[PDB]
């Protein structure tokens, strides 16, 4: 039976592509200093 | 099969959570899983714990308590999932998240 029938898989062809997201750039600053009225 | 209770992942390189003692709620083993495969806090909220045994999830503040005779094997695993996600399906809309004034 399928001996005589052959197919590439139809899952194999690609196009478009695809694109998550990557990251977050870490940043923060600190500068603090506190006193008293 | 020996006493204790053991976390489960899918990844190899990761090495299982081990517990002796404490007293933990579902939450704090969750970021703590997360924390340890590194995952962004953007996307932990989409993970939960599940119990193959029982076939059953665990409440985010459920109270799991040890007795140095409970033992157990937990699995931390991603739940809830929206189909089409992706942009390769064309016969339908895709998803994204919202962006401040291309999708995200």
């Amino acid at each position: 039976p399928w001996f005589q029938g052959v197919k590439t898989p139809r899952a194999l062809d690609f196009s478009e592509y695809r694109y998550p997201v990557a990251t977050f750039q870490p940043s923060g600053p600190e500068f603090s200093d506190d006193l008293i009225l | 099969p020996e006493p204790g209770v053991e976390v489960t992942f899918y990844l190899l390189d990761r090495e299982p959570l081990r517990l002796g003692s404490g007293e933990y709620t579902a939450e704090e083993l969750c970021i703590r899983a997360a924390q340890e495969c590194s995952i962004s806090p953007l996307c932990h909220n989409l993970f939960a714990l599940y119990d193959e045994s029982t076939k059953l999830w665990y409440a985010p503040n459920r109270i799991i308590t040890v007795d140095d005779k409970t033992s157990l094997r937990l699995h931390y695993r991603m739940r809830f999932y929206f189909t089409n996600w992706h942009g390769t399906n064309d016969n339908e809309q895709s998803v994204w998240r919202h962006s401040p004034k291309e999708a995200t």
